[PDB]
C-alpha cells in the first residue's frame, strides 16, 4: 500500500517515497516521512505494518547513531545494511516478526553509491533499482525500460516523474504527494517534492 | 465514539462525544472521553474504555515522575511515544486504543494521534472513533489555521453533531476543550439536543 | 583505663555483647557529618530549612538540592549522603504516584515516610534481592507536608524509624539546634515565627554568616503546595532578621 | 597494613594492587616485539622455552592469528593468553557475523581489554596476568600496532616491546627507529639487533625466536612467520653488519 | 602470607602460589615417561602397589580418551579421573559434531581450557595432576603435556613425577628423534630403571604405546618380554 | 579470651551455646517495657513509650495485625515492623482461603518457623526484637511472647523490655486474681505492674502509656494518649 | 579496620573506601571545563607522545552524542566503559522519548551508574571523576561534574584531577562576566588555568569546544599553538 | 587452634568438633526419656517450670509427628520445633506417594539424613536438637529411635536424653521393658524422671508423658489426667 | 471445551442520593435454566460508608469479594484509615483491568457515600473502565432497570415536569418497583429483592419478597 522507488547512478542513489500514512479509508496524514537517515550518507526507507516500521527504523538508526559515537567513523552503507538484516532476520524466527520492506540507500568513499533492498523474510540484494509495493508491480517496468547505468541524475528525476506519474494514472490508491532525495558524496541532499496535483 | 481535535493558531481544540455502548446498549451518555492526563496535556480515549483509561492514567503517573525527577514538564512528542512503546509492546494481544495525545511544549502547539496498531502521527487535523470519517468532513470544509477562537469550538461542536447525527455508536453530549499555553481549559459541554435545536 | 577492643561493629548482621548492631549506630551517626537542616511544623503549616555548605563560588548554587519535592502536598529536606538520599526521594516519588494511579487519592506523610522507611530497612538483607543496598542509608531525612491531619512533620534517619516531630533539627548541629528548638517552640506560633525562628537557629549553628545563596527554605501550607522561597523572598526574611 | 587483595579495594593513594601485582608478571615473561613500517608490520618474539626437546608441532608458540587481517603476540600467563585469544576470536568472527565486514583492529582491542576491565573490577575473578600486541590492516588506519596491559587500557604504538627487558628494548628502538622511513626488511633489521641487546644468549639461535610479518598483497592480508632459513639469514646478515662497522673502528 | 592461601591473587612479584603448590603436588606423584619414536610414541609410568593384596587389573595409571589417543599422569588419581571422564566426553562432543576423530592438539586445548576453568574460581582448587596425552593423526605421532595452570606443551620427549629432572636429563643424553618405538620403549622403561628405587617387574609399571594402529596398553607377558632384555 | 566463637550464628561454642543469639535476646532488654496479661474474657496490652526528645511524639509499642491479633514489641523496630507484615499477610491469607480467623497459637508457630531460620544459616542476623502476642480466639484468650530466639511461650501474663522483672514480680503475686477480673480491674492491674518498671521520677501519663485490648465482642483496639485516660485515672500512686 | 570494605561505615559514619576512589582520582591527568555565553570549552592536558606512541589512540575528551559531551580524570579503563554506557544510554533514552538528551539527565546516569558500583560490596567504584559540557533545548550552556561517589553538581566552570585546587584558585580569581564575554576569551582562560599546572603549553593540552548547535570540534594543535602564543604575547 | 570453628573443618586427629559442641547443646536440655514395652511405646519428659507466669500446657516438648507417631525432643526448642515440621513434612509425603502410614526407621533415617546434610556444610550449623521418636504399628510393632545432632540414629529398647542421661539410663536399665506393659511403665516413667529431677539445682517440674500403643489403637496421644494424676503420686510415693 | 465462564444471573441497582446511596440486588443464583438457589444477596458490605453489588458469573464475584476485603485490610494496616468509595473504586479498577487478558466476567457497581457526604455511585463494566453515576442499573435486567430510572430520576424526555431531589422514600419505592417489573419479565431476577442503604449511621438492610418463579 506503501511506495518505495530507489534508483542507482554513476555517482548517486535517488530515492523517493510516498508521503500518506493511512487508517483504513481515510488517509490521516498527506506529510509522512518514510525516510529515516542513520548517517550522513546513508538512508533507510521503510514500508510495512504499521508500528513495525516505526520501531524498526528506529532500533536500527539509533544503533547506527551508536556505532559513529563509539568508533569515530561512520559505517558502511553495505555493513549497515548487513546489520538491519541481520536484526530483521532474528526476528522473524522470534515471536515479534518484524513485518516491514526496506530499501536501503548509501553513498560509500571507497564503494561509490549503493542501493539496496530486503523484503520480511529479511533477504538482502544489491540491486541497480528497486521498489516495494503494490505500486512497484506498475512502476518496474518503467524502471527496467528507460535505465542505463550511466544516467544522468537529471535524467534519473525525469524517470522517477513518469514511474510515479503512472502511478497517478493507474494505481487504485491515492498517492498524491512523494518524497525525493539524494545521496552523493557530500551527503543526503532534499529535492522538491514530486507532487501531482 | 467520535473523537477530534485541530490544531489552529491559538491552541488545540478537543472535543468528543459522551457515548458508550455495549452491543446496541448504550451503557452511558455521560462517559468523559478526553481524559486530563496533566494541568498541561490531555488526551482522548477512542476504543476500548479501560484500555485507554489504564494507559493513559500510567502515562500520567511516567509523567509526573519525569517532572518531579527532571525539573520540566514531558514534551508532548515524548508523552507520545512513551504511549506509543507501552501499547506497542502489547501488539497482537488484543487491546484496542485510538487517542490523541494533545498539549503545548517548547516547540509550541502539540497534536499526535497513536494508535495499538502502532502508528504515531503529528497533524493539523485529526478524529478517531467510529464517526472519525463523518467528522473529518465538516471539520475539513471548515478548518483553517488562521481560526477565531469561537469559530474553531462551532466547527468542534458542529463536526461532532454531524457525527452523532450520522454514526449510531456515537451520541450523548459533545464536552469541547480549548489547549492553552498556560494549560487546558473545559469550554463547553452541549447536549446533541440542545444542538440540534440551534443548528437546525 | 581503656577497653577499646571493639571487634563486633564490623559488618552488620552482627549483635555485638548487649545486643546492640553497631553499624546502624554509626550510620546514625554520620548524618552528623551532614549540613544541618530543621524542621518546624505549625498549624498554618510546615516550614523546612538547611544549610547548603557551599565549598567553592563557581559551583552553581541551584545545583545543591537539600529541599525537595516528592509531591505538591509533600515536601523533604535531608541530611547526609546526597546519593543514597536521591534513591530515597526516587522510592517516595514513585511510590506517591503508584498510590494515585491505585486509589486515586494523595497519600499521608506518615505513609509515604512508612513507605521509605520499609525500604530504609531492607539493609538487614532478609529479601534474597540482589539490588539492596548491604549498608544502611547514611541519610536522614524530614518529611513535612499538609494531610488529611493538617500540616505534619515526620522525621526519618538510617534505621528507618519514623515518627512525628513538632520541630526537629537532623544533622551537624542537632545538638544544640535542638536545645533552642525546645525553648522557642511553641505550639501557637504562625509559620512566619516559625520560619524566623528556625533562620536563627540556622544563622546561629551555621560557621558562615547567613545569605540567601547559603540556606534553602520551604514552606507546605494547607491552601499552597509545596513552595521554595525564592533569592527575593529568601533576601526579605534574611533581611527581617 | 595490607590493601593488596580481593582486586576491588581502592588502597589509600587510591592505587588497585592487585592489578600492578599482574602487570609485575608480564615482566618476567620472553620479550616480544612489535615494529610499525610504511608497507607492513611485524611481530618478533624471543620463545623463551629453548628446552632440548620440545617440538615445533604448532603455526608459532606466541603468534597468534585472530582474524584474516590481524595477528596477536602474547606475553604473561600462557592459560589466560589461551582464554583471550579464544575471545578475540569469537569476537572478530561475531562482528563479521553481524556487519559483514572485517573487525576494525581498534575495535577488537577495545572489546578485549573491556573484558580485561570487567575482570578487574568484579570481586571473584582475579585480572588477567597478561600483556599482548596486536597488530593488523584496516580500511581506515591502514596498518595499525596496538599494546595492551592487565589493567584494560590500550595504546597505539609504532614500535615497543613488552615482556623482559622491555625498557632496553624501548630505549634502543628510540633512537633507532626512523619516524616514515621504515620498511618492512629494515623493521626485520631493527627486530633482530634490538632483540640481540635484549636477549641473554650471545648469538640469536634462530630456534629461540619467532618472527611473523603482515603485508597487505594483491588487495589481501598476508600474515606470514619467517622460516627458519629466513630469520637465519637475517641474523647472519646482522651479525656481519655489526662486524663491519666493528671492523671500521 | 595472604597471597598463599588464595588463589585469585596474584602475589608480589606476580606468582599465581597456589598453582605452584598444585604444580609441586604433581612432582611428588609417582614417575611418567613419554618418548615420541618416528613411528610411534610410548607412554610409560610405575604402578607400584602397596601390597600384594592389590588386584592390579582393577585401576590403570594408563586410559584410553579415544582409539587414537591415550594418555598418563603424575599426581593425583582422583583429578587424573575427572578429567579423563572430561577427555573422553569431549572427544565424543567432536565426533559428534565434525564426524571425525578429535586432533590430539585439539583435545589437548580443550582439556588444559577445563583445567584453566577450575583455576579462576575461588571456591574450587586447581587439578593437582599433570597429564601426557599422546596421540596419532594425520600419520603422524603426537605428545604434549598438560599441567594444573591450564598450560600445555609439545615433548618430543619428557618426563613426569618423582626425579622428573634427571629423568630428563637421562632422556636428552639418550634420545635419538630417528628412534623406532621398539627402540623408544626400552629407553623409557631405562628412564624409569633410573627412579623406581625397587626391583621392576610386570606389575609394578604400565606402559602403552600409540601408533597407525592405535594407542593400546601393552599386556604384562608384553611387559615382561620387553623387562627381559 | 573466647572472642572467637561469637562472631556468627553458625558456630556453636565448645560449652553448646550460640552467642549470637543470645546477644540478641539482649536486645529486647534494651527497649522500653511492656506488659501483657489476660481474664477469662480479654486480653491486655499495655506499654511504656519513649520519646527522643520533648518535642518529638512518642513511638509507636502497639500494633495491630488483625482484628482478632495484635502484637506489642520490644526490640528493634525495624525486625517488629517485618514480622508485623509477615503476621498479617498470614491473617489476610487465612481469611481469602478458609475464611476463618487465624488461630493465634499457629500464628505464634509460623513466627517462630521464621524466626529460626536465621539463627542457624550465615547471613541474616537474629530477628533481635521480643514481641507480645495477644488475642482471642474460638478456645479464649490467649497471650504469648516470642524471644529474638526462636522459641515462643504462652503465658498468662508477661512482660517483656528494660526493668521487666519488676512488672514480673507484680504479676506473679497478684496472677490469682486476675482471671476473673473486669477489663477495667485488669488494664489497672497491667498499668500498676509497667509502673513497677519506670524510674521513681517518673509517673505513668497519658503521653507514655498505650492500651491494647481485645475478647470476645472487642476486636483489637489500641487506646491512645487520649483514650487511655479512663484506664489511668483510676489508679492511686507510687508506693 | 574499616577501610576494607565499602559497605562497612566506621564510626564517625566515613565510607571511606570511596574517598580512597576519590583519592585515586587526583592522581589522573588535569581537565577544566568553563561555561561561556555561547560556548562550554573543555580542556584537558596530555601527558606525553613517548615518541614511539600514536597520539589518536589516547582521548580523555569525548561525545557521548551529538549534543554532550565528557572529560574525565581518573582510571582511563573505567572512564572507557563509563563512556559507552552513558553512549547507549543517550541512544536508548533518544529511542524511549524521542527527544535528546539534556545534560543534566545523562550526567545524572553516569551518577546513578557510579552510585550502584559504589552501593554493593564485590563491586568497586568507578575511579574516575567526569565533566560533562553539553548545550540543553533552550541553549543555555551546562556544566556539570561528576565523581566516584555518585553526587553531581553544576559548575560554571571547574577542574579535576592533579593540579585541580591550584587551577580551580587561579579560575575562582579569574573568572568573571568579563572573560566569558569572547569565545576566544573563554578558549584562552581555560589555557591560561591548564598553563598555570603544565610542564609546557601547546604540546601538552587537547583542548575541544562545543558551539551552541554544532558538534564537537577537537581545536588543532596549530590553533592551540596561536591560541597561547596570543596569550604569551599579552603578558 | 581454627578447626572447631567450622564443621566443613576437620581436627588433625580427625575430629570434627563443631558436631560435639552441638551434642554438648542437649545437656543443657532438662532429661527426657522414651521406654519401649511389648504393647507400645511411653515418652515422659521433666518440663521445667521456670516461672509461675508460664501457663500450663505450654512449651510442650512431645510432639506428635504423624498419628501413629510421637517426637519428644532435647536440646534447642526453636531447632526441635523445626525438626518437627520436617518429620511432619516428610511423613505426609510418604502418605501422599506411597499410600501409607510411614515406617518409623524410614521416617527415622530421613530425618537423620537431613540432620546429616547440616554437618557437611560450612554455610550452616549442626542442629541443636536430639530427639526421639517412637510409634506403635500391629506389622511393624513397638519402635522407639532416637536421632542425635550428627544423624545417628539406632532402635533402644529404652532411652534417655538431656541433662540426666547416664542417671536415667541406669534407672532404665533395672527395668525389664520387653516383658511389662504401658499402663505399668507410665508409673516407672515416672519414678525415673522424679528421681532424676535435681530439686536444689531445678526449682519445680511438671511431668509431662505420652505414649503410643494398641490402648490407643495405634495413636500417640498426651496421658489422661487421671492417668498422669495416679502415675504422679505413685512416684512421690516411691520417692520416699 | 472447558469452558470457563458461567452466567450466573442476577440483576444488581444503585441509585444514589444528596444525603444517601442505596444499593439492591436479587438473590437468585441461576445456572442455564436451573435455579441453584433463592437466597444468595448480590450485596456485599465492603465498609461503613460502601456497598459492592456484584452480577455476572458467581465465581468471580465471590473472588473479587474477597480480593476487595483483603486489599481493604491492607489499606488500614498500612495508612491507618478506611478506604473510601472512590479509593475502592480506582482499586477495583486497576484489579478488573490486571486480567485483561481472562477477565472477571462480572459487572460491578460500587455504592456508597463520599467524603464530603453525599452519595456518590460507581458503575464498572468487566474489564475496569469506570465512572461516577447518579444511578445505574447492572446485570442481567440492565435493560429493563436503567430506562426507567432515566425517565423517573433524571426526568429524561419529560417537558413541563419540576425536578425535585430524589428523597429516601421515593426511592425505595422506586427501586421496590423497578425490581417486581424486572421479576414479571426477566427470567433470572426474582425470588427476593435486599435494599442495602447507606447513610451516615450506616448500612441498613432490608429484604422485601419477588414473585418466585
Amino acid at each position: 500500500m506503501e511506495y518505495l522507488i530507489g534508483i542507482q547512478g554513476p555517482d548517486y542513489v535517488l530515492v523517493a517515497s510516498d508521503r500518506v500514512a493511512a487508517s483504513n479509508i481515510v488517509q490521516m496524514k498527506d506529510d509522512h516521512d518514510k525516510m529515516f537517515k542513520m548517517s550522513e550518507k546513508i538512508l533507510l526507507l521503510c514500508v510495512g505494518e504499521a508500528g513495525d516500521t516505526v520501531q524498526f527504523a528506529e532500533y536500527i538508526q539509533k544503533n547506527v547513531q551508536l556505532y559513529k559515537m563509539r568508533n569515530g567513523y561512520e559505517l558502511s552503507p553495505t555493513a549497515a545494511a548487513n546489520f538491519t538484516r541481520r536484526n530483521l532476520a532474528d526476528c522473524l524466527r522470534s515471536r515479534t516478526p518484524y513485518h516491514v520492506n526496506l530499501l536501503l540507500a548509501g553513498y560509500d568513499e571507497h564503494e561509490g553509491p549503493a542501493l539496496y533492498y530486503m523484503d520480511y523474510l529479511a533477504a538482502l540484494a544489491k540491486a541497480p533499482f528497486a521498489a516495494h509495493g503494490y505500486g512497484a508491480f506498475l512502476t518496474l517496468s518503467i524502471l527496467d525500460r528507460y535505465y542505463t547505468p550511466t544516467i544522468s541524475r537529471e535524467r534519473a528525476v525525469e524517470l522517477l516523474r513518469k514511474c510515479l506519474e503512472e502511478l497517478q494514472k493507474r494505481f487504485i490508491l491515492n498517492l498524491p504527494t512523494f518524497s525525493v532525495r539524494i545521496i552523493d558524496k557530500n551527503g543526503i541532499h532534499d529535492l522538491d517534492n514530486i507532487s501531482f496535483p | 465514539t467520535t473523537t477530534l481535535a485541530f490544531k489552529f493558531r491559538h491552541g488545540v481544540i478537543v472535543a468528543a462525544d459522551s457515548r458508550a455502548t455495549a452491543g446496541a446498549y448504550i451503557a452511558s451518555q455521560t462517559v468523559k472521553k478526553v481524559i486530563e492526563i496533566n494541568p498541561y496535556l490531555l488526551g482522548t480515549m477512542a476504543g476500548g474504555a479501560a484500555d485507554c483509561s489504564f494507559w493513559e492514567r500510567l502515562l500520567a503517573r511516567q509523567c509526573r515522575i519525569y517532572e518531579l525527577r527532571n525539573k520540566e514538564r514531558i514534551s508532548v512528542a515524548a508523552a507520545s511515544k512513551l504511549l506509543a512503546n507501552m501499547v506497542y509492546q502489547y501488539k497482537g494481544m488484543g487491546l484496542s486504543m485510538g487517542t490523541m495525545i494533545c498539549g503545548w511544549d517548547k516547540r509550541g502547539p502539540g497534536l499526535y494521534y497513536v494508535d495499538s496498531e502502532g502508528n504515531r502521527i503529528s497533524g493539523a487535523t485529526f478524529s478517531v472513533g467510529s464517526g472519525s470519517v463523518y467528522a473529518y468532513g465538516v471539520m475539513d470544509r471548515g478548518y483553517s489555521y488562521d481560526l477565531e477562537v469561537e469559530q474553531a469550538y462551532d466547527l468542534a461542536r458542529r463536526a461532532i453533531y454531524q457525527a452523532t447525527y450520522r454514526d449510531a455508536y456515537s451520541g450523548g453530549a459533545v464536552n469541547l476543550y480549548h489547549v492553552r499555553e498556560d494549560g487546558w481549559i473545559r469550554v463547553s459541554s452541549d447536549n446533541v439536543a440542545d444542538l440540534h435545536e440551534k443548528y437546525s | 583505663m581503656f577497653l577499646t577492643r571493639s571487634e563486633y561493629d564490623r559488618g552488620v548482621n552482627t549483635f555485638s555483647p548487649e545486643g546492640r548492631l553497631f553499624q546502624v549506630e554509626y550510620a546514625i551517626e554520620a548524618i552528623k557529618l551532614g549540613s544541618t537542616a530543621i524542621g518546624i511544623q505549625t498549624s498554618e503549616g510546615v516550614c523546612l530549612a538547611v544549610e547548603k555548605r557551599i565549598t567553592s563560588p563557581l559551583m552553581e548554587p541551584s545545583s545543591i538540592e537539600k529541599i525537595v519535592e516528592i509531591d505538591a502536598h509533600i515536601g523533604c529536606a535531608m541530611s547526609g549522603l546526597i546519593a543514597d538520599a536521591k534513591t530515597l526521594i526516587d522510592k517516595a516519588r514513585v511510590e506517591t504516584q503508584n498510590h494515585w494511579f491505585t486509589y486515586n487519592e494523595t497519600m499521608t506523610v506518615e505513609s509515604v515516610t512508612q513507605a521509605v522507611s520499609n525500604l530504609a530497612l531492607q539493609f538487614g538483607e532478609e529479601d534474597a534481592d540482589p539490588g539492596a543496598m548491604s549498608r544502611p542509608f547514611g541519610v536522614a531525612l524530614l518529611f513535612g507536608g499538609v494531610d488529611e491531619k493538617g500540616p505534619q512533620l515526620f522525621h526519618m534517619d538510617p534505621s528507618g524509624t519514623f515518627v512525628q516531630c513538632d520541630a526537629r533539627a537532623i544533622g551537624s548541629a542537632s545538638e544544640g539546634a535542638q536545645s533552642s528548638l525546645q525553648e522557642v517552640y511553641h505550639k501557637s506560633m504562625t509559620l512566619k515565627e516559625a520560619i524566623k525562628s528556625s533562620l536563627i537557629i540556622l544563622k546561629q549553628v551555621m560557621e558562615e554568616k547567613l545569605n540567601a545563596t547559603n540556606i534553602e527554605l520551604a514552606t507546605v501550607q494547607p491552601g499552597q503546595n509545596f513552595h521554595m522561597f525564592t533569592k527575593e523572598e529568601l533576601e526579605e526574611v534574611i533581611k527581617d532578621i | 597494613r595490607r590493601y593488596d587483595s580481593r582486586t576491588t579495594i581502592f588502597s589509600p593513594e587510591g592505587r588497585l594492587y592487585q592489578v600492578e601485582y599482574a602487570m609485575e608478571a608480564i615482566g618476567h615473561a620472553g620479550t616480544c616485539l612489535g615494529i610499525l613500517a610504511n608497507d607492513g608490520v611485524l611481530l618478533a618474539a624471543e620463545r623463551r622455552n629453548i628446552h632440548k626437546l620440545l617440538d615445533e608441532v604448532f603455526f608459532s608458540e606466541k603468534i597468534y592469528k585472530l582474524n584474516e587481517d590481524m595477528a596477536c603476540s602474547v606475553a604473561g600467563i600462557t592459560s589466560d593468553a589461551n582464554v583471550l585469544t579464544n575471545e578475540l576470536r569469537l569476537i572478530a568472527q561475531r562482528y563479521l557475523l553481524q556487519y559483514q565486514e572485517p573487525i576494525p583492529c581498534e575495535q577488537l582491542v577495545t572489546a578485549l581489554c573491556d573484558i580485561k576491565q570487567a575482570y578487574t573490577q568484579f570481586g571473584g575473578k582475579r585480572p588477567f596476568g597478561v600483556s599482548l600486541l596486536y597488530i593488523g590492516w584496516d580500511k581506515h588506519y591502514g596498518f595499525q600496532l596496538y599494546q595492551s596491559d592487565p589493567s584494560g587500557n590500550y595504546g597505539g604504538w609504532k614500535a615497543t616491546c613488552i615482556g623482559n627487558n622491555s625498557a632496553a628494548a624501548v630505549s634502543m628502538l628510540k633512537q633507532d627507529y626512523k619516524e616514515g622511513e621504515m620498511t618492512l626488511k629494515s623493521a626485520l633489521a631493527l627486530a633482530i639487533k634490538v632483540l640481540n641487546k635484549t636477549m641473554d644468549v650471545s648469538k640469536l639461535s634462530a630456534e629461540k625466536v619467532e618472527i611473523a610479518t603482515l603485508t597487505r598483497e594483491n588487495g589481501k592480508t598476508v600474515i606470514r612467520v619467517l622460516k627458519q632459513k629466513e630469520v637465519e639469514q637475517l641474523i647472519k646478515k646482522h651479525e656481519e653488519e655489526e662486524a663491519k662497522a666493528e671492523r671500521e673502528k | 602470607r595472604g597471597y598463599s592461601f588464595s588463589l585469585t591473587t596474584f602475589s608480589p612479584s606476580g606468582k599465581l602460589v597456589q598453582i605452584e603448590y598444585a604444580l609441586a603436588a604433581v612432582a611428588g606423584g609417582a614417575p611418567s615417561v613419554g618418548i615420541k619414536a618416528a613411528n610411534g610414541v610410548v607412554l610409560a609410568t610405575e604402578k607400584k602397589q602397596k601390597s600384594i593384596l592389590y588386584d592390579e587389573r582393577s585401576v590403570h595409571k594408563v586410559e584410553p580418551i579415544t582409539k587414537h589417543i591415550g594418555l598418563v599422569y603424575s599426581g593425583m588419581g582422583p583429578d587424573y579421573r575427572v578429567l579423563v571422564h572430561r577427555a573422553r566426553k569431549l572427544a565424543q562432543q567432536y565426533y559428534l559434531v565434525y564426524q571425525e576423530p578429535i586432533p590430539t592438539a585439539q583435545l589437548v586445548q580443550r582439556v588444559a581450557s577445563v583445567m584453566q576453568e577450575y583455576t579462576q574460581s575461588g571456591g574450587v582448587r586447581p587439578f593437582g595432576v599433570s597429564l601426557l596425552i599422546c596421540g596419532w593423526n594425520e600419520g603422524r605421532p603426537y605428545l604434549f603435556q598438560s599441567d594444573p595452570s591450564g598450560a600445555y606443551f609439545a615433548w618430543k620427549a619428557t618426563a613426569m613425577g618423582k626425579n622428573y629432572v634427571n629423568g630428563k636429563t637421562f632422556l636428552e643424553k639418550r634420545y635419538n628423534e630417528d628412534l623406532e618405538l621398539e627402540d623408544a620403549i626400552h629407553t623409557a622403561i631405562l628412564t624409569l630403571k633410573e627412579s623406581f628405587e625397587g626391583q621392576m617387574t610386570e606389575d609394578n609399571i604400565e606402559v602403552g604405546i600409540c601408533n597407525e594402529a592405535g594407542f593400546r596398553r601393552l599386556t604384562p607377558t608384553e611387559v615382561k618380554d620387553y623387562l627381559a632384555a | 579470651f573466647r572472642n572467637q566463637y561469637d562472631n556468627d550464628v553458625t558456630v556453636w561454642s565448645p560449652q553448646g551455646r550460640i552467642h549470637q543469639i543470645e546477644y540478641a535476646m539482649e536486645a529486647v532488654k534494651q527497649g522500653s517495657a511492656t506488659v501483657g496479661l489476660k481474664s477469662k474474657t480479654h486480653a491486655v496490652l499495655v506499654a511504656l513509650k519513649r520519646a527522643q526528645s520533648e518535642l518529638a511524639a512518642h513511638q509507636k509499642k502497639i500494633l495491630h495485625v488483625d482484628n482478632h491479633i495484635g502484637i506489642s514489641i520490644a526490640g528493634l523496630t525495624a525486625d517488629a515492623r517485618l514480622l508485623c507484615n509477615f503476621m498479617r499477610q498470614e491473617c489476610l491469607d487465612s481469611r481469602f482461603v478458609f475464611d476463618r480467623p487465624l488461630p493465634v497459637s499457629r500464628l505464634v508457630s509460623l513466627i517462630g518457623s521464621k524466626t529460626q531460620i536465621p539463627t542457624q544459616r550465615y547471613g541474616r542476623r537474629p530477628y533481635g526484637v521480643g514481641l507480645l502476642i495477644a488475642g482471642y480466639d474460638d478456645m479464649g484468650p490467649h497471650i504469648f511472647q516470642t524471644c529474638p530466639s526462636a522459641n515462643y511461650f504462652d503465658c498468662r501474663a508477661m512482660s517483656i523490655g528494660a526493668r521487666s522483672q519488676s512488672a514480673r514480680t507484680y504479676l506473679e503475686r497478684h496472677m490469682s486474681e486476675f482471671m476473673e477480673c473486669n477489663l477495667n480491674e485488669l488494664v489497672k492491674h497491667g498499668l500498676r505492674a509497667l509502673r513497677e518498671t519506670l524510674p521513681a521520677e517518673q509517673d505513668l501519663t497519658t503521653k507514655n502509656v498505650s492500651i491494647g485490648i481485645v475478647g470476645k465482642d472487642l476486636e483489637f483496639t489500641i487506646y491512645d494518649d487520649d483514650d487511655v485516660s479512663p484506664f489511668l485515672e483510676g489508679l492511686e500512686e507510687r508506693p | 579496620s574499616y577501610d576494607r570494605a565499602i559497605t562497612v561505615f566506621s564510626p564517625d559514619g566515613h565510607l571511606f573506601q570511596v574517598e580512597y576512589a576519590q583519592e585515586a582520582v587526583k592522581k589522573g591527568s588535569t581537565a577544566v571545563g568553563v561555561r561561556g555565553r555561547d560556548i562550554v570549552v573543555l580542556g584537558v592536558e596530555k601527558k606525553s607522545v613517548a615518541k614511539l606512541q600514536d597520539e589518536r589512540t589516547v582521548r580523555k575528551i569525548c561525545a557521548l552524542d551529538d549534543n554532550v559531551c565528557m572529560a574525565f580524570a581518573g582510571l582511563t579503563a573505567d572512564a572507557r566503559i563509563v563512556i559507552n554506557r552513558a553512549r547507549v544510554e543517550c541512544q536508548s533514552h533518544r529511542l524511549t522519548v524521542e527527544d535528546p538528551v539534556t545534560v543534566e539527565y545523562i550526567t545524572r546516569y553516569i551518577a546513578s551508574l557510579k552510585q550502584r558500583y559504589t552501593q554493593s560490596n564485590g563491586r568497586r567504584p568507578f575511579g574516575i571523576s567526569a565533566l560533562i559540557v553539553g548545550f540543553d533545548f533552550d541553549g543555555t550552556p551546562r556544566l556539570y561534574q561528576t565523581d566516584p561517589s555518585g553526587t553531581y553538581h553544576a559548575w560554571k566552570a571547574n577542574a579535576i584531577g592533579r593540579g585541580a585546587k591550584s587551577v580551580r584558585e587561579f579560575l575562582e580569581k579569574n573568572y568573571t562576566d568579563e572573560a566569558i564575554e569572547t569565545d576566544d576569551l573563554t578558549i584562552k582562560l581555560v589555557i591560561k588555568a591548564l598553563l598555570e599546572v603544565v610542564q609546557s603549553g601547546g604540546k601538552n593540552i587537547e583542548l575541544a569546544v562545543m558551539r551552541r548547535d554544532q558538534s564537537l570540534k577537537i581545536l588543532n594543535p596549530e590553533e592551540i599553538e596561536k591560541y597561547v602564543a596570543e596569550i604569551e604575547k599579552e603578558k | 587452634t581454627g578447626y572447631d570453628l567450622s564443621a566443613s573443618t576437620f581436627s588433625p586427629d580427625g575430629r570434627v568438633f563443631q558436631v560435639e559442641y552441638a551434642m554438648k547443646a542437649v545437656e543443657n536440655s532438662s532429661t527426657a526419656i522414651g521406654i519401649r514395652c511389648k504393647d507400645g511405646v511411653v515418652f515422659g519428659v521433666e518440663k521445667l517450670v521456670l516461672s509461675k507466669l508460664y501457663e500450663e500446657g505450654s512449651n510442650k516438648r512431645l510432639f506428635n509427628v504423624d498419628r501413629h507417631v510421637g517426637m519428644a525432643v532435647a536440646g534447642l526448642l526453636a531447632d526441635a520445633r523445626s525438626l518437627a515440621d520436617i518429620a511432619r513434612e516428610e511423613a505426609s509425603n510418604f502418605r501422599s506417594n506411597f499410600g501409607y502410614n510411614i515406617p518409623l526407621k524410614h521416617l527415622a533415617d530421613r530425618v537423620a539424613m537431613y540432620v546429616h546434610a547440616y554437618t557437611l556444610y560450612s554455610a550452616v550449623r549442626p542442629f541443636g536438637c536430639s530427639f526421639m521418636l517412637g510409634s506403635y504399628s500391629v506389622n511393624d510393632g513397638a519402635q522407639l529411635y532416637m536421632i542425635d545432632p550428627s544423624g545417628v540414629s539406632y532402635g533402644y529398647w529404652g532411652c534417655a536424653i538431656g541433662k540426666a542421661r547416664q542417671a536415667a539410663k541406669t534407672e532404665i536399665e533395672k527395668l525389664q521393658m520387653k516383658e511389662m506393659t504401658c499402663r505399668d511403665i507410665v508409673k516407672e516413667v515416672a519414678k525415673i524422671i522424679y528421681i532424676v529431677h535435681d530439686e536444689v539445682k531445678d526449682k519445680a517440674f511438671e511431668l509431662e508423658l505420652s505414649w503410643v500403643g494398641e490402648l490407643t489403637n495405634g495413636r500417640h496421644e498426651i496421658v489422661p489426667k487421671d492417668i498422669r494424676e495416679e502415675a504422679e503420686k505413685y512416684a512421690k510415693e516411691s520417692l520416699k | 471445551r472447558f469452558s470457563p465462564y458461567v452466567f450466573n444471573g442476577g440483576t444488581i441497582l444503585a441509585i444514589a442520593g444528596e444525603d444517601f446511596a442505596i444499593v439492591a440486588s436479587d438473590t437468585r443464583l441461576s445456572e442455564g435454566f436451573s435455579i441453584h438457589t433463592r437466597d444468595s444477596p448480590k450485596c456485599y458490605k465492603l465498609t461503613d460508608k460502601t456497598v459492592i453489588g456484584c452480577s455476572g458469573f458467581h465465581g468471580d464475584c465471590l473472588t473479587l469479594t474477597k480480593i476487595i476485603e483483603a486489599r481493604l485490610k491492607m489499606y488500614k494496616h498500612s495508612n491507618n484509615k478506611a478506604m473510601t468509595t472512590g479509593a475502592i473504586a480506582a482499586m477495583l479498577s486497576t484489579i478488573l483491568y490486571s486480567r485483561r487478558f481472562f477477565p472477571y466476567y462480572v459487572y460491578n457497581i460500587i455504592g456508597g457515600l463520599d467524603e464530603e457526604g453525599k452519595g456518590a455511585v460507581y458503575s464498572f463494566d468487566p474489564v475496569g473502565s469506570y465512572q461516577r453515576d447518579s444511578f445505574k442499573a447492572g446485570g442481567s435486567a440492565s435493560a429493563m432497570l436503567q430506562p426507567l430510572l432515566d425517565n423517573q430520576v433524571g426526568f429524561k424526555n419529560m417537558q413541563n415536569v419540576e425536578h425535585v431531589p430524589l428523597s429516601l422514600d421515593r426511592a425505595m419505592r422506586l427501586v421496590k418497583d423497578v425490581f417486581i417489573s424486572a421479576a414479571e419479565r426477566d427470567v433470572y431476577t426474582g425470588d427476593a429483592l435486599r435494599i442495602c442503604i447507606v447513610t451516615k449511621e450506616g448500612i441498613r438492610e432490608e429484604t422485601v419478597s419477588l414473585r418466585k418463579d
